[PDB]
């Protein structure tokens, strides 16, 4: 009933570790570069990422969490457009109107994609 | 001796299956495809490994070499201002003993023209080596996934293990 | 043991052989590349497989991963009212004790630019595993095969035993 | 047995490595790419081949598949009158027991649009059968380096022996 | 001198059949699946194609020949361009005339590539 | 004391040849079609290059050096575009002056790339 620091449970690290080879500890992932978001038995913990020139970061990477980058104001990016953030729209095309603002997950919204006037 | 290696292709016509049973990734960019064909062909095969819900099968523990081309074939027809800029984004992933996938390779591909330009015709490959353990499940996924020309020779999947 | 594997290239200059001889295919869409070197160098070799009319040959049945890199490349000096848009496919083929041809793996790009646009640089890259029975022949076809640079670091075509 | 392969990665964010010991090639195009990580991770491994500035050191004789996959990603603001036309080029050397190396293989593309363009994504993955002799070293150089993402999903090059 | 459906003549099958694996029946194709149009020793008959969106079917698929497509009204599709349908031009540049109709396989010919006037 | 053509030194054969492969003479390299620049032991020689139809030769192969190409009159060449020749531009941007002329490796030379007027 004595102890130290950290032993799998059912075969399972915890949230913040990695676990040994076959030797079996539950090696701690280290912040900042790697980490580890569920019970597990990988051998190394998963590897941040690094928010890239066109993002901003709104939280860092933990030992638990990966870092959260987001599109810089002005750009934005869904579903099919993964991998590079896109330029919002300044205006919308001659007769249409707004009722959709840019957001990091938007282009603008125009009206006429079906109304009156 | 024993081979372990498989080859797997897209159905053609059939193009997608899924359904309504169908199946999913997750945390996965893109859309797992879903429709590769999971039986002997005169071009495809599955040897020690299998097919399910899209997923290979890792039955041998390895080193694999694992590739995919993912066709992006399409004719469009644009129209007054911009809106129009395609990323094609091939995506392969591995689902091991941990809840969310791990992408192992990422390949991409932007349309250029704009406006005055007929159709786009976008054959992506990739391929690379990495150790799986046995119940592994590795798949493919893709943006656009409407995009995707599943005749056989054009989009595959396949790995075979390496050394 | 016993390595069964190929990797043939282009001729640089020579180019193209054919000549009156020559040595063609027949169903198969685009043309038939024909001048692969047939012998050892510091940068090719056949180890049990050899060259015909551009053909590889199999002697050992089996799994085999096949692949073929070619480049297109070409300066361009479009004119008035277009024309211009080339379509850039590999097409990889097999003849077995079938009369046709029967495709194997196609891979495509297509030109965008128009008008504004200097010249083009495609290599285009793919390969994949079929099975293949003794005195099977895979070669390789595209279209515009006078926009391929055969310099032989930039267009290859070869296969090895897989598994 | 003994398994004879290599898969390493770019190393994210340290991207570059270099410095001032830095490492180079010679009358090799491009600039050679130095920072691959050198140890196991969960998505590269060296099994009987080594990693010496940013190239692969071959311990056993023998046909080699070589890979390696280079993504330029990129955003660009052009302006003015035309000055934008890249080359995206990815060159496989070799360095043998000769002063010079020897390329082995090139893939390259050409950015198309200008002017009214907003990015490029450009990933370029070619891959081919080599003989090497022990001690033989292999590294990848490319144009435009700074174009180049090194997540490592992205960017990779790798190599096992064949048959 | 008596038997029951198909066996192979000297190793190989008939059109609209392949061959069973070691156990040598003739097999038929499977009509509109695939097909097989020479004798043969195949284990699996030949995939039809399917006409895509931008083609029309001359012919269905049979087990003893492939579909037969074309490019739609329109579109034109010639040996260097079997990938993609190309459109047809409506007319000639300044100073060329006709003197060929777009078809199935050629765009429209325009003349001056040589003449006088 | 007595010999004939070509033998290694410490194993290495002269430029302009190869070594044999496990019998060891010292073969010359084909003139024209392939050389060596250094002392060595390849199997065999390096294939020339062949200019292409956008350059100019300005030395042919010999067994001892490569074939040297250079772009042409009009056309040049850089260490980001070793691919293709770039065609050189014919005047500097509005407000620009020149300064710098069209070479075979680099285009014209324009000065507001920093001056005053």
């Amino acid at each position: 009933p004595q102890q130290k620091r950290s032993s799998p449970s059912e075969g399972l690290c915890p949230p913040g570790h990695h676990i040994s080879e076959d030797g079996r500890d539950c090696i701690s992932c280290k912040y900042g570069q790697d980490y580890s978001t569920h019970w597990n038995d990988l051998l190394f913990c998963l590897r941040c990422t690094r928010c890239d020139s066109g993002e901003v970061e709104l939280s860092p990477c933990t030992t638990t969490r990966n870092t959260v980058c987001q599109c810089e104001e002005g750009t934005f990016r869904e579903e099919d457009s993964p991998e590079m953030c896109r330029k919002c729209r300044t205006g919308c095309p001659r007769g249409m109107v707004k009722v959709g603002d840019c957001t990091p997950w938007s282009d603008i919204e125009c009206v006429h994609k079906e109304s009156g006037d | 001796p024993q081979r372990v290696a498989a080859h797997i292709t897209g159905t053609r016509g059939r193009s997608n299956t899924l359904s309504s049973p169908n199946s999913k990734n997750e945390k996965a960019l893109g859309r797992k495809i879903n429709s590769w064909e999971s039986s002997r062909s005169g071009h495809s095969f599955l040897s020690n490994l299998h097919l399910r819900n899209g997923e290979l099968v890792i039955h041998e523990k390895g080193f694999y070499y694992i590739y995919s081309q993912t066709y992006f074939r399409f004719q469009e027809e644009i129209k007054e201002n911009t809106k129009n800029d395609k990323q094609m984004v091939q995506y392969i992933y591995k689902y091991t003993s941990y809840p969310d996938p791990i992408l192992l390779m990422k390949s991409a591909r932007n349309s250029c023209w704009s406006k005055d330009a007929e159709y786009g015709l976008y054959s992506i490959y990739q391929g690379g080596i990495f150790e799986l353990k046995e119940n592994d499940r590795i798949f493919v996924s893709v943006t656009n996934e409407h995009l995707i020309d599943m005749d056989h020779e054009a989009s595959f999947f396949g790995a075979f293990l390496v050394g």
